């Protein structure tokens, strides 16, 4: 009610720890911001076959990508490159 | 079979008058006003304050509720501006304390959490106000209560508004015994030291969750101790979560952490073993047919204008369907029925001046509507009570008896919303905060008072004048003006929406554009517990 | 029991009442002392609590000096028999 | 068979001690104070104001009172100090409204009358709060009322306070309402001219008696229509017992005076066509062993001192038999059954400081007494809370935790009396104002803070010292003192009984010696309404 | 919402550990015992009895079970080791009857079936004892009751062990006609001929199905005919399906053998027109983190050493999850909430000796799961119940009754598992027998027993010294050594787990890898019943 909520992410890009500030949008979107520099994000869910493919737009560039979530760990698999991210464990 | 087309309420608004013009920059700018007030509130107790309070290892209030609720879910908070400008020369940001309605673990709950950064959690009157205003909610909606406590006790110097009355500190303990007699959950987090009074927070839960070495429980601090018996003992001795736990057995989970503590109340809340069960009738839901922020151009800030309460209903109910009751009788009062996020609701709106045939539709549709278990919505734009001597003949009094007396008994959930002003005794006609309903929300542009100021000023200027021409003293015009003034200006002020809501009159202001989501929250957070049948007092026909 | 001559059977000496600090001593190490005598006076908690002497008995020695912090159920005369 | 010899409590005082003569010295001096404020607020609004009110040919609200219930009825006024000093310059009589129990027709009623001397009768917020207690006690005891109406409205320059709030004017109509569907029964006798608000009162009624030329009920009064709408029109015309009874119908029946009101009123309530039934053992009563007067001395009216709780029992109870349960056990609480007026009761009273074997005990004859459905006396005086180390680690807030939930789930008849000292949590855990007592009552010689005027001083002075060493600024001694000194004089005025009296957070300042006679009006008065069962929360063993 | 990550029980347990060997090969051997012997009770009553029933063309009495309940569906048989060895040179088999819970038409149902081929279907005491067992656990959870009836009526020679007692067969009558008054199905399949007593069994069901030659229902048999009377018949003329249907009226469906009169049970079954609905939550069930006969090298056979509880609670529950409740005070009781095939389940264990703070743990469990309507499951290991000086001085005793009552007063399922010793007032404190749980399996390595032997020798000898002191009389060794070995050995033979399942103390020993699926199909049927509000006694604290 009349202000934005903030998330306070962290994700262990390897072995360096990072912390994202998403701010939920009233249109759905999301405003990510990581140390200086800001994005905005929207993207969505969607399953073909058995795999999940998430198809997100950043700062206006779209694509899309295969979405696995296994063990505290998020593989991207795209046509130029494959991204894993840690996420962190609670003590 | 629902395959039949219905006509749908509402109007294409013209966006090149200049009235829509003026009344939606006035409106805009009322709401910008509101969102900055909000943020600063939401900036907290002050800079320092906060930095000593993350130097200690916690999280701040807000951070706990926002790592507590559900992800992505949305929380309702109550009351922001408690407190506002309440105290002449101490600011205290929320009241110092934000309550609110979240979902954890799929359940609707009731979220109490103590700002430590205000005075060190001390409690003024207005913060015990708006604990207890929150208890009751849970209370009635039945909705299981999370205290976050991190609290110095009662405010000392204010302490005589704070401690011995019925409504005052007291009245907490006793609402968490009642309502732990009636199965309604209550899990206390320890998150900080309390000093004393809420060291009883904790005791009478159901389930305790204390972190380890900032929430320390004890009746009396060490500076109390030694103000009263003279014996020196350090916090950690005195409370402590390894001290409480081993050997006292107050705490019932040992948390190392803010975040262990808010992932072991997750824990504890699935496992209260409780379903939500829906005593009504559900449709699937639908967007309505206008835009939301047309409302600013239609209402706007002036209150001396008027504006069809049929604009806002199709404005907020699903599909902009709408059944209306008794359409040409009593055409100044609005009833009828609709849906809100597949939920059926009773609306009745204002739309003129109150008169007998109002206030007999009124008491029909709240007959009809407590006969059939449907929660009831009001819209308050209250010119005024119709007044005058046909009218008494007629007994205008004795229909708005009618009406506040089946208001009053009447079960169904009832959902009061201030969309203008709200005079007289047509505010209780019209399901004020006297008549106990689940939630009361206002707009920007509202006004509530006994009366407007210039007919106060009048009746004060007329009495006085009556008794002293009985007297037979003469009552000058300088006298009448300097009666008048204080007056006037003592009505303006009082009747501020943000004086309202500084002390506990509703359950905050709203933006208009927000309105359909809010009450779409209040309702779902209104079905949890089931509805009862309704038993009238006599109808003096 | 109805006529409540064995009411009054039970007999103890005295301790201290709680926990807090001594106001005043009344009871010197060495001297005789009679039924009713106050031993100390103690203000704890907005409250003074004074000692009575239980028996008639001398006192051998005395526990607690001025301005000092006694716990509760602590001895503080040393009381001799009637 | 009742014929075993049981021993009594009691013993003679020593008549001639110093102690003795000075405590009733003292007792004697508060009493005669107390009899001369009381005779003063009885004196009424003033003198031209009682003269102007006679010349219209209307009798004081006293005299109604008086010719209302059963000739030679004893009498129990509630709050006959509300407003005492209250407001800075405005004086306020008995708040400007009367409240009282009595007998009319043979049945026990609460009568509502206003006082029309008193700034016409307006409503201050104080007697709002006045009515709204009067109103919850007539609902919790299931007792019908009767509003003796003489009201000029809402007082315009206290509106802030008195319109808006949910224990505010509309909770009067709400009471109302909830009342009328329980068949609790409502009579309203309109005695005088309701300018606004008030004309509700009789349209919400069961049954109305208007005034021929007296009574006049008009929504809107003569200066208020002619200041919202501008028509002219007298007040006659306006209302009327003529013009609203043979048209309007409001009115039910119509009377020539004050005397015939008060005859039909009686009437009415004789064809109420109600029966007291009692749901407790009754035994022939018997007066105690022991003169009341003897309490002045044995009390006095310093607090430093103590005495045994066990006099004040064997002075009020009947016969001064007593048997008390678990006399070693937590010996500075007192718990005990007895007998007043033939009513059975459980006397809980204080005799030191709280322990935790204390609040065991306390809890396990509380379970007792609801298991048995037996009515509880609380005697508050109170020294304070045990607190340490050493009882922190035995849960000392978890064992008064106990008693407090015990006490606020309970569902007997409960009655408090403060005879002494009322500090700190051990208020809340002696059926405090916030646990709803059926009945308040304090002593002359009664003290009821938060704390003590110096522990406060030394908790923010120790708050103070230790924040300007953690900050590195120097707190020198004269800030110490400045700090200390207001602390101290507010915590003195604010504890006085009559500070605590003029608010609403009691229902009088009764003499000792009348104490027993107080208290069986009292349980007569609770015994109207069944006794439901009692269930508990969760007891955190 | 339930995606939260939550860490499990449970470790994996050192394999090659010489402890774990031990441990593993003695829990092997006696699993390997008790599944010999629950072979050989299978058998039946003998081979020439059962080549005599099959040459009457029936159906063995396990045959008709497995051919009345629903294909593949598990059966759950209760009381298998009645009566072994029970008496001295007479061999019962299963107690000559076998009773269980099965799914016929997919629903749950009470399978009572005689065994014709002991003793001629007689019944011997323990066989009215597990029918009786039997009849209240259905009585309890709600569950239609099936009969296959083919008994020889009363055994004669222990008539006075059968015959007069409330306990004895009449109450089977007894429970039948008030069974049958709460809408709750009896089914009689009369399979065989009835000589007397058995004959009420099939005029007492809700409907009866006999088979044509075989099933013959006569009050008194053509040897009691012509003992009392002296008149001969014949069976089939005195009882026979045809002479009973055509103009008795007895027999409601008339069978061709045994096969149609299953087939015709089943369809009675699903004409019951039952629905079972849950009021408990429910979650997607899963498999536990650990193999389950890794058990048998955790406990073993020894009960001087200890385990702990935590590791039965991993290998039992659903997924290892456990929310434990007040860890670390009370260490020696583990209590916390778990799932079972999705069912919530409330797990109290023992780990220890009970102390004060355990039982005062446990208690404060109890109501929690009382006040949520949650099933409990009790794990029964105890060494012992605290007992000293200190303890008596604490009210170790009272700490002990409070659990006591607490577990007594509760109204949610309970069922209790001994996998260890089961020793003095601990046994009543974990629900015991005398507290009526709704199922109660032991494991084959379990005690019970008032004490253990040497304790009891000891008590005795100290008795008779002092005795003897007292008296004056010498008080020789040798009388110390004839005292106590007798005791030690009687104590040795009564606490073996075959002694106490021979009487009915118990439903059946288990073999510990089954132990979570027998838990989970209880618990199924545990849930027929709704949950009723739970009413406490007085918690004396
Ligand atoms: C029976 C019932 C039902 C209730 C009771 O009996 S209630 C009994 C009395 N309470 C205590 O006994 C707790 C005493 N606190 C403490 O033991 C600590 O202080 C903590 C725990 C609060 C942590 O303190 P902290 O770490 O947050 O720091 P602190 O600077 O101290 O925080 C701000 C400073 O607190 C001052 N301050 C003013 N009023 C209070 C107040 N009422 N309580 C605490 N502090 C207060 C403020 O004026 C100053 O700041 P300012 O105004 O000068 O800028
Ligand atoms: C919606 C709801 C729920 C409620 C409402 O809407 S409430 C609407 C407003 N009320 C009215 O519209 C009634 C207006 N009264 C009148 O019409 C009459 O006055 C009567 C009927 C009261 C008889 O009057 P009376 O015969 O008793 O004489 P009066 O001298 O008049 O009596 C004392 C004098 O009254 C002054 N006075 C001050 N405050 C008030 C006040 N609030 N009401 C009346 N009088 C007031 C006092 O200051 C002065 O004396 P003082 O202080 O100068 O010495
Ligand atoms: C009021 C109430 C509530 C109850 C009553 O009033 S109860 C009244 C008395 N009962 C009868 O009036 C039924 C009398 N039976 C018969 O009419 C038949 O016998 C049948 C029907 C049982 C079929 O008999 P069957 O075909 O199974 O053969 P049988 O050899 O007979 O079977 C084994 C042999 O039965 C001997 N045996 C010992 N005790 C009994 C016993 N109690 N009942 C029957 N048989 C018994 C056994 O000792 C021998 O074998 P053993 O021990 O020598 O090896
Ligand atoms: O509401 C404001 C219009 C002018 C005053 C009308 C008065 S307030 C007293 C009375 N009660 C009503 O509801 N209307 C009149
Ligand atoms: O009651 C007055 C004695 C001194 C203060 C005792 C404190 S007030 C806060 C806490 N709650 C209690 O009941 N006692 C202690
Ligand atoms: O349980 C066996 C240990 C030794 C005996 C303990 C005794 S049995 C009588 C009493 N009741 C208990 O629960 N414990 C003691």
């Amino acid at each position: 009610l009349n202000i934005s909520y903030t998330r306070n992410m962290t994700l262990k890009d390897g072995k360096n720890n990072v912390a994202i500030a998403v701010t939920y949008n009233h249109d759905g979107s999301y405003s990510m911001q990581i140390e200086d520099k800001t994005f905005q994000v929207l993207g969505n869910l969607y399953s073909e076959g058995d795999c999940t493919y998430l198809k997100c737009s950043v700062n206006g560039v779209a694509s899309k990508a295969k979405l696995i979530i296994l063990e505290n760990t998020i593989y991207l698999f795209s046509k130029e490159g494959s991204i894993e991210i840690d996420i962190p464990v609670p003590k | 079979y629902h395959g039949d087309s219905v006509a749908s309420l509402g109007t294409q608004p013209d966006l090149g008058s200049a009235l829509y013009q003026e009344n939606y920059k006035q409106m805009k700018a009322l709401v910008n006003q509101l969102h900055e007030r909000v943020e600063h509130i939401k900036l907290g107790g002050g800079e320092k304050a906060r930095a000593l309070h993350i130097s200690r290892g916690k999280l701040l209030p807000r951070e706990r509720i926002d790592n507590l609720i559900d992800p992505g879910s949305p929380f309702l908070e109550l009351s922001q501006f408690a407190g506002y400008q309440l105290y002449d020369n101490e600011e205290v940001p929320g009241g110092g304390i934000i309550t609110g309605i979240g979902r954890v673990s799929g359940v609707e709950c009731m979220i109490i959490a103590n700002d430590a950064t205000v005075k060190g959690g001390a409690y003024y009157p207005v913060t015990v106000k708006k604990q207890l205003r929150a208890q009751e909610i849970a209370m009635q909606n039945r909705l299981p209560c999370i205290y976050l406590v991190d609290s110095g006790g009662a405010y000392l110097p204010r302490q005589a508004d704070v401690f011995p009355d019925r409504d005052h500190f007291g009245r907490t303990f006793y609402n968490q015994a009642i309502m732990s007699s009636k199965n309604i959950a209550q899990i206390a987090v320890v998150m900080g030291s309390c000093t004393a009074g809420g060291a009883y927070v904790p005791a009478m839960a159901d389930e305790n969750i204390i972190v380890r070495k900032q929430g320390t429980i004890f009746l009396a601090g060490p500076p109390l101790v030694k103000a009263a018996t003279g014996e020196e003992v350090s916090a950690e001795d005195l409370g402590g979560a390894d001290l409480h736990c081993r050997k006292s057995g107050v705490s019932d989970h040992w948390a190392l952490d803010d975040h262990h503590a808010l992932h072991l109340t997750r824990k504890v809340v699935r496992n209260l073993n409780y379903q939500k069960k829906l005593d009504v009738t559900i449709e699937p839901s639908e967007e309505p047919l206008f835009p939301a922020d047309e409302l600013y151009g239609i209402v706007g800030a002036n209150l001396k204008r008027s504006f069809d309460v049929r604009e806002v209903i199709a404005r907020i109910v699903d599909g902009s369907r709408f059944t209306e009751f008794k359409a040409f009788y009593g055409d100044t009062l609005v009833t009828g029925f609709a849906r809100i996020f597949g939920y059926p609701v009773g609306i009745v709106g204002n739309n003129g001046v109150l008169f007998s045939e109002s206030a007999k539709k009124g008491t029909h549709f709240v007959q009809l509507c407590c006969q059939r278990n449907i929660p009831l919505l009001f819209l308050q734009n209250i010119t005024g009570f119709m007044v005058g001597r046909e009218y008494e003949a007629e007994g205008i009094a004795k229909d708005g008896a009618k009406m506040v007396a089946a208001v009053a008994c009447a079960q169904v959930p009832k959902i009061t919303l201030i969309i203008g002003g709200s005079y007289g005794a047509g505010n209780y006609g019209m399901c004020g905060r006297a008549y106990s309903p689940r939630f009361l929300y206002i707009w920007p542009n509202a006004r509530i008072s006994v009366m407007g100021g210039e007919q106060a000023a009048n009746v004060l200027a007329t009495i006085t004048k009556d008794q002293r021409a009985r007297e037979g003293k003469q009552f000058s015009s300088a006298d009448e003006a300097a009666l008048k003034e204080p007056i006037i200006k003592k009505f303006e002020e009082e009747g501020n929406p943000y004086y309202s809501s500084a002390r506990v009159w509703d359950d905050g202001i709203i933006d208009p554009a927000d309105t359909r989501l809010v009450l779409g929250l209040s309702f779902s957070a209104a079905l949890n517990a089931p509805i009862e049948k309704t038993d009238f007092g006599i109808f003096r026909m | 029991y109805l006529s409540s001559v064995s009411s009054q059977e039970t007999q103890g000496g005295p301790l201290a009442p709680m926990t807090g600090t001594i106001e005043k001593v009344f009871v010197k190490a060495g001297d005789k002392v009679k039924a009713g005598d106050s031993l100390m006076v103690m203000i704890a908690m907005k409250m003074e609590h004074t000692i009575k002497s239980p028996k008639d008995g001398t006192v051998k020695k005395v526990f607690y000096r001025e301005g000092a912090q006694a716990n509760r159920h602590t001895p503080l005369v040393e009381f001799e028999e009637e």
